[PDB]
Formats: structure tokens, sequence, C-alpha cells
RNA sequence: UCGAAGGUGGGAUCGGCGAUUGGGACGAAGUCGUAACAAGGUAGCCGUACCGGAAGGUGCGGCUGGAUC
RNA sequence: GCUCGUAGGUGGUUUGUCGCGUUGUUCGUGAAAUCUCACGGCUUAACUGUGAGCGUGCGGGCGAUACGGGCAGACUAGAGUACUGCAGGGGAGACUGGAAUUCCUGGUGUAGCGGUGGAAUGCGCAGAUAUCAGGAGGAACACCGGUGGCGAAGGCGGGUCUCUGGGCAGUAACUGACGCUGAGGAGCGAAAGCGUGGGGAGCGAACAGGAUUAGAUACCCUGGUAGUCCACGCCGUAAACGGUGGGUACUAGGUGUGGGUUUCCUUCCUUGGGAUCCGUGCCGUAGCUAACGCAUUAAGUACCCCGCCUGGGGAGUACGGCC
RNA sequence: CAGCUUGUUGGUGGGGUGACGGCCUACCAAGGCGACGACGGGUAGCCGGCCUGAGAGGGUGUCCGGCCACACUGGGACUGA
RNA sequence: GCGGAGUGAUCUACCCAUGGCCAGGGUGAAGCGCGGGUAAGACCGCGUGGAGGCCCGAACCCACUUAGGUUGAAGACUGAG
């Protein structure tokens, strides 16, 4: 989808009453000034000003490329 | 006397099946 | 079914080094052979349910093994999938 | 152009009533039986099927939450 | 009901790293009021004010890596493969064996047979029952047979052949955590039942007659249709029960029985004694339990995951929906 | 309540805004959300607090205070920071 | 009306042999391919295909309604459906 990237975030947090550690994910959008990205691509991101309706993130650096 | 608990269920199920057999036709098939 | 001299001829062709018989690839190979022959056995004898359950057991085993190999290394996954047949 | 309201239409969905009809619960010193509890007088239950005013009966398989040697 | 398996949850031993969880400290925020502590004043109080906690949480920085988590690895102990053996009613298909029941044909032979608590209906005198020979057909497979074996469960035995699944033991050859469980889902799932087509001996819901009885829509008798059997689909339920979900570790023993392996009198044959693995029973200690009882096959001691319960009826019913 | 989404998901050039932004528009691609509950149905202002409780919890959101929404019902602009 | 013997299936009923005819639209069965789905299938989505006493509708074959005709144009028709 044309210079847009989707990063699936991760977070773990203490369950409020049963006290377990719940694993909760996200699916969020980040920018690509260059539209090169495979599937996988452990990458990092930081916030920006919105560039679309649900755009809030930007890719900063790509590491351990999709193998 | 644990069989009594089975007999109550038996009677209820028996009467329900008897009602269904009384109405397996447009008595109930329409509805 | 799958006598010794019948399993060796795919042990050399699918196992790694002249004695490998328990690697992911080897296990996929002979499970696939077993599933093939047992599917022939089930195309005849349509209603041999107790052996068809054994077939599903082998299928589940091979599915766990293919997911194992796809996690551990993906190039060998690709090679084994091309040289056996998937989907 | 967009536009609330309005109009037209076919659906969706939530309710009320409804001749008639079905079961449920609770009531009373009613009528017909006696099905279960003892081997409860044919051991009883489970599923299923058929039959019977009614409990129930019977068939098939099963259980012991029954017996016998 | 059982199993497989998706998401998820959970995960053996070890090395190094990250420091996300976790954890330490500080900074900031967590308004005021409220609540708590101490004083102060409204005559005390309620109420108020001031100072100190609360503000459990969150964001930044600086520490840590014991545990959890990510990553890069390693190991064989879990798991799986290989090899050698082993037991078995595990399954499917085809062919096939004998007893027995029924019927038919004939031989004999005559007045009963059958059945019951006692009878009658009924069968027979047109030749029944009985007996002999032959034949047709269907179903189930005596003795083996067990308390046993196998299968996830449901279930599974006449024999032979063909195909086929699982399980157990031993070697340590191989892989190297690939495991466990499993919401949903899928498959299998006694009997009854349903569809189509076959088959139909015996049995036998329904039905009919006889009997019993106050009645007898029953129990008993005489017949007897579906069904029971087969092929292929459907159904998806059972006291589908051990009324006990799966996995794993540990916690006296005693005694059977089933399948392996291994050491001592080893040729004293004894096919005794011991150890070990996997079953399968009984009895029993600790422990547990309301008690009954369970008790290394736990209902004990623990951990992981799932299913389920929250008084009895109404009701596993109505409505909706799916099949 | 299992399929919801077409200006919906993104991009480009524009427009527009105080400001980023499908906020709007022309074109291009066909994406985004969801079993961690989308979409839907019902109910409801939220909170520091208040009630209860040993606490965790359960109920509740009235005085005070903070935030939001509304102003007969529904739709829209103007001035002006 | 009865009987005997003949005549008739150039009408009509059925059948037999051999020919002919059915504008134009529409729908979209099996089958066959590709893809998804899983191990394999089921199954599903697309195409393709062109089935059917299939649909609409001329010719053609009928004859439902209605009006007309009813000393008819016609001893059974015409018009409109
Ligand atoms: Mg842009
Ligand atoms: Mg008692
Ligand atoms: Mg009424
Ligand atoms: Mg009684
Ligand atoms: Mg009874
Ligand atoms: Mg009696
Ligand atoms: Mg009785
Ligand atoms: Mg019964
Ligand atoms: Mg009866
Ligand atoms: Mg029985
Ligand atoms: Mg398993
Ligand atoms: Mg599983
Ligand atoms: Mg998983
Ligand atoms: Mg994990
Ligand atoms: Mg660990
Ligand atoms: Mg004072
Ligand atoms: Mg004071
Ligand atoms: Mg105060
Ligand atoms: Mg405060
Ligand atoms: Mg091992
Ligand atoms: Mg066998
Ligand atoms: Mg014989
Ligand atoms: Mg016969
Ligand atoms: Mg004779
Ligand atoms: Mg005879
Ligand atoms: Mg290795
Ligand atoms: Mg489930
Ligand atoms: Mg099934
Ligand atoms: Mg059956
Ligand atoms: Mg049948
Ligand atoms: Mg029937
Ligand atoms: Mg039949
Ligand atoms: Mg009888
Ligand atoms: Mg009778
Ligand atoms: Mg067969
Ligand atoms: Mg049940
Ligand atoms: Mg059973
Ligand atoms: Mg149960
Ligand atoms: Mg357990
Ligand atoms: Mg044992
Ligand atoms: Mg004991
Ligand atoms: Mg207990
Ligand atoms: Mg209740
Ligand atoms: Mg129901
Ligand atoms: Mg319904
Ligand atoms: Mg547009
Ligand atoms: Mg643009
Ligand atoms: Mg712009
Ligand atoms: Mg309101
Ligand atoms: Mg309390
Ligand atoms: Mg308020
Ligand atoms: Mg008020
Ligand atoms: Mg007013
Ligand atoms: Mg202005
Ligand atoms: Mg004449
Ligand atoms: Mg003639
Ligand atoms: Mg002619
Ligand atoms: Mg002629
Ligand atoms: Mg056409
Ligand atoms: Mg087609
Ligand atoms: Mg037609
Ligand atoms: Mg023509
Ligand atoms: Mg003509
Ligand atoms: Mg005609
Ligand atoms: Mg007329
Ligand atoms: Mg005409």
């Amino acid at each position: 989808m044309q210079k847009t990237i989707v990063v699936e975030l991760e977070d773990r947090m203490r369950h409020p009453l049963y006290g377990k550690i719940i694993r909760t994910t996200k699916k969020v959008k980040a920018h690509d000034e260059d539209s090169v990205a495979g599937i996988g691509d452990r990458v990092s991101l930081m916030e920006t000003r919105p560039l679309s309706a649900t755009k809030r993130w930007r890719l900063v650096e790509i590491l351990e490329k999709a193998k | 006397g644990s069989v009594i608990k089975k007999r109550r269920k038996r009677m209820s199920k028996k009467k329900h099946r008897k009602l269904l057999r009384r109405t397996r036709v447009q008595r109930r098939k329409l509805g | 079914a799958l006598t010794a001299e019948q399993k060796k001829e795919i042990l050399r062709s699918y196992g790694l080094h002249e004695t490998d018989t328990g690697s992911p690839e080897a296990q996929i190979a002979l499970l696939t052979k077993r599933i093939a022959d047992l599917t022939e056995h089930l195309k005849v004898h349509k209603h041999d349910h107790h052996s068809r359950r054994g077939l599903l057991l082998l299928v589940g085993r091979r599915r766990r093994l293919i997911k194992y190999i796809s996690q551990i290394d993906v190039e060998r996954y690709r090679s084994l999938i091309e040289r056996l047949g998937l989907r």
C-alpha cells in the first residue's frame, strides 16, 4: 500500500485483578520515504504528526532484514 | 435414593416427548 | 510396509549425512511415504476407519515437524517443500 | 452541488393485543388407576423406537445407582 | 462420549548478550478539596485552618540480571526417528467351515403336538409331533474363553488369505525441546431410528388372538410386521460409567495375572530366584475424604492447559439460530 | 450480534484549516479493522469521590470540585482573539 | 330402430416409414479448466460450457376471454386480446 508500512507492536502488562502477565499486540502504520520492506523486518519507529487518517508513526531504522 | 433424581428428569422428558409426538404436524410444524 | 531396504532408498535421498535418520527432513520424507501408501490403502478399503485414524495421526505428526523445520531454518524448508510437494 | 425536515417503498428489529390452543406452578377432605421405593410383586434406571386414558408397556443396545451361582 | 488439532496458555538443561517484564534510586506529575497523623479556633462538638502522609499509577535519567521474556548458540535427559525383537478378538476386503434353528422334498409311523403356575388360542389327524436321509437359506460363531488381550473411545474372536493401524521392550545409530494442553473446529462415535437397494433362518417393537384380572391397552402363551443382517449414506445420542479430562514428577508395601528385557546355582534345567520397563486386578500404609471409600492405575502431594458447577423446580424447556 | 469498511486504507497534485490530517477534492493502487471481540443490540454522562467491606472487592457518581455534552426539537452560518 | 352383404381412415383417432419446419431475445445444468482449502479431499470462488417436456416472444399449432356474426363473408368464422 504505496509508501505505507504496518508494524505490529507488542506489549505485556499485569492483569488488573488476576495478576497475570497478558500479551497484547497492536497493528499500526508507519511511513516509508522509500517503499522497500519485506515481511518480517524487526524495525523501530517513533511518533510523528499524522500523515493520514490513522498514520501516527515513522520507521526510523531497519534491522535484521526479512530472511 | 439417587434414582429419584433420575425419575423426575425421566418424567419431564417423557411428557415433553409425548407433547412433541402430539404435535409433529401442522399443530407444530407450521409454527 | 516400508521395509528396511525400502526406507533406505529415501534415507540416502532425504537424510543429511549417510546415517541421518531422525532429522526433520528424514522424518517428513518417510512420513510422506507412509501417508502416500496408506492413502492408497484408503482408496481401496474405503471404510477402514481404524487405519484412517492412524493416517490422521501421521498427518498431524508431519504437520508439527514441518512447522518445526519452518521455524528453525527456512531455506531447508523451501528445499524440502519443493522436493516433496506441499499444497 | 451538498443539505435537515417531508414524501414514496421494501426490508430489518423490538414490543403490545389476539379467537383458538399448549404446557408449567401452586392450591382441597374430588375421579381413575398403582408406576417407583422391599425381589415394590415383571429388578430399576439410560438412550432410542413404537404403542397405550394415565401413570406406563414392549423391543434393541447399555449400566448397577440390582440380583443369582 | 472419545480423539486430533487451530488460536491461545504453558514449557527440560546450559552459555553469552539485550534489559521488555521484573526490580532499585532520583526527578517530574499524580490540582484543590476528601481520608489518616499532629496541633489551632469557632463555648466543646459537628466544621475549619496549617504542617506531614495518601495520591498504589505514569513519563525521563542512572543501576541490576536472580527469575520470566527476546536473540545467537549448545546438550540429551522430554519428544520423535532408525534398527532388532515381541504380544495381541485393533481395522478393512475376499473366500470359506461346522454345529444348531426354520422350511422344503421323500422314507417310517400314528393321534397327538405345542404351551403354562394352570390353561386356552394355535399346530395335526388332508398325516402333525417324533425319527432318518437329502436339500435351501439366513444369522451367530459353542469348547478355546479368563479375573485375559487389543483399540482414543464407541467397540473387537469360526477359519484362511490380502492389505493395514497402534502399542511394548531392547541398542544407543540419529534429530536436538521439535513438548503438554487445547477455546473454537474436524473426525470417530453402542443401540435405536431414517433413505435407497438387497436379504430375511431365529428373534421380535407394533399388531392380533388366548390367558390372568375388577379392568389388563401389561407381565405369561400363540402367532407375528418393522427392525435385527448386508452395501452405501444420514443420524450423533446412551448409566457413551471408573458416574473419576489430558500431561508430568514424587510418596510403605503385599499378592495375582498379561507383554518384553536382563543377572545367580546353567546345565542344579527350574524353565525356579532377583532386578527393570510397560500394562492390568485385588488388599492395604502415609495422606485425603461428609462419609462411603481412594490410596503408585489416587479421590495423596504439586505444577501446566482445557471442559464444567453456583439451591430445587420451571428446564435442557420456550424464543432465536445452526445442523 | 461474525464479517465490517469504498472516502473506507494509502499515495501523489491540489484545495481547505489557526494547525497535521480523506478534513475535502481529481487521479492511481486495492487496502484497513476483527475472536486481544470488528460491526451490531441494550444500558449509561465521566471522574476526584460517596456507601459498604478486614482488605480485595461490590454498589453508586448526590453536596463540593474537575472534565464533557446540551439549552423546545432538528439543521447552519456570522461577528469577534 | 333390427338383420344380411358390402363401402369408407382423402375428415378424424392412433400408429408405421420417410422428409420438412420452428424469427429473435433470455436464463445459465452437467461437464471441463484455474485458483483458494487442507496431507489428500470435501467444498468454495471464478471462467468456460450451453443443458432443459426452461423463460419471453413471431411464424406455426391451438382455442381461454370477449365483442361481432347468428336467412353469416363462414353449416363453427372474424376482430381484439
Ligand atoms: Mg503525503
Ligand atoms: Mg442413604
Ligand atoms: Mg388468548
Ligand atoms: Mg408398583
Ligand atoms: Mg416398571
Ligand atoms: Mg403386578
Ligand atoms: Mg416393578
Ligand atoms: Mg426403554
Ligand atoms: Mg405393548
Ligand atoms: Mg434389555
Ligand atoms: Mg497427543
Ligand atoms: Mg490436542
Ligand atoms: Mg500452538
Ligand atoms: Mg511462548
Ligand atoms: Mg524454561
Ligand atoms: Mg482547641
Ligand atoms: Mg481541633
Ligand atoms: Mg481537613
Ligand atoms: Mg490531593
Ligand atoms: Mg528418550
Ligand atoms: Mg485383525
Ligand atoms: Mg444341517
Ligand atoms: Mg421359509
Ligand atoms: Mg413328511
Ligand atoms: Mg420332520
Ligand atoms: Mg547434535
Ligand atoms: Mg471443543
Ligand atoms: Mg461419524
Ligand atoms: Mg443399527
Ligand atoms: Mg434401513
Ligand atoms: Mg418408519
Ligand atoms: Mg429395505
Ligand atoms: Mg410375545
Ligand atoms: Mg393381547
Ligand atoms: Mg463389508
Ligand atoms: Mg449427554
Ligand atoms: Mg460401555
Ligand atoms: Mg457426564
Ligand atoms: Mg491427573
Ligand atoms: Mg503395575
Ligand atoms: Mg485399598
Ligand atoms: Mg473428594
Ligand atoms: Mg434456581
Ligand atoms: Mg431442545
Ligand atoms: Mg426452534
Ligand atoms: Mg474519490
Ligand atoms: Mg492527496
Ligand atoms: Mg496539502
Ligand atoms: Mg439517559
Ligand atoms: Mg468480607
Ligand atoms: Mg458532575
Ligand atoms: Mg443534583
Ligand atoms: Mg422545557
Ligand atoms: Mg473569525
Ligand atoms: Mg344397418
Ligand atoms: Mg377399406
Ligand atoms: Mg391419413
Ligand atoms: Mg390411407
Ligand atoms: Mg438462446
Ligand atoms: Mg460450471
Ligand atoms: Mg418451453
Ligand atoms: Mg417460414
Ligand atoms: Mg398450416
Ligand atoms: Mg383440440
Ligand atoms: Mg359468443
Ligand atoms: Mg386472433
